[PDB]
């Protein structure tokens, strides 16, 4: 069709929004706080 | 922030007498000190 747009953008290698998408796969569970599993203190309440 | 509640502990029994200590552990911490502010030199004769 001489009168469809052709898709564009993909002379960018290692495009940003694939290295995000790359990050949130292969590194899930990233940021949160496994401090607790670890913890010999017999006190696990917070009390004041 | 509070490294364990206020306990008790029991002490060596060296005779006829019963001993023990309460204990606790932390310190407060206070993220933004630009969102505090304080009143000093006030004067206030209500006692008297």
């Amino acid at each position: 069709d001489p009168n469809e747009e052709p898709p564009t953008g993909s002379g960018n290698g290692e495009t940003a929004s694939q290295v995000e998408l790359y990050i949130d796969l292969t590194k899930p569970l990233e940021g949160a706080d496994f401090r607790r599993y670890e913890s010999p203190n017999p006190s696990t309440i917070t009390l004041p | 922030k509070q490294l364990t509640p206020m306990m008790k502990m029991d002490l060596a029994t060296l005779g006829p007498v019963i001993r023990w200590m309460i204990l606790m552990y932390g310190v407060p911490v206070m993220y933004a000190p630009k969102k505090f502010m304080k009143y000093t030199n006030i004067k206030a004769d209500v006692p008297g």
